[PDB]
């Protein structure tokens, strides 16, 4: 009875995705 | 003169290597920005140019 | 009632995200470290009796 996962969301930036410091 | 005609430079021998390269204690590991992680821990990182040595 | 099976072959298939070789190496380095171990429950866990 016990589903869980890492999640503290953000969408694509002004770059949109993939390059990952602000 | 007995000694070699120009001082050697290169890599290092096993006796120097063990007096260098003492184990590294990384606190708060992987906390900073990429491009400042300790990348040369990675066994196929080509540290001259921030790229990883493929098979190709 | 006479049913039967035979297995001719088993193969394992695997598929990879084609991730950029220094990026995947940067992810690998992060996941090889004892702060970052993967962990999982039996997804509806109990002891069965």
């Amino acid at each position: 009875d016990i589903n869980f996962a890492s999640l503290a969301p953000r969408h694509g930036t002004r770059p949109f995705m993939g390059t990952w410091n602000e | 003169q007995s000694s070699s005609s120009e001082p050697r430079s290169g890599g290092i021998g096993t006796l120097q290597f063990v007096e260098e390269f003492v184990p590294s204690v990384y606190f708060n590991p992987f906390s900073g920005s990429p491009g400042l992680y300790p990348d040369e821990f990675i066994p196929n990182f080509d540290a001259v140019r921030e790229a990883v040595d493929g098979y190709d | 009632d006479g049913a039967s099976v035979r297995f001719d072959s088993v193969n394992l298939y695997a598929t990879f995200f084609p991730m950029a070789h220094n990026t995947a190496s940067t992810l690998e380095a992060m996941l090889r470290n004892d702060t970052n171990d993967q962990s999982f429950n039996d997804y509806l866990s109990a002891a069965n009796m």
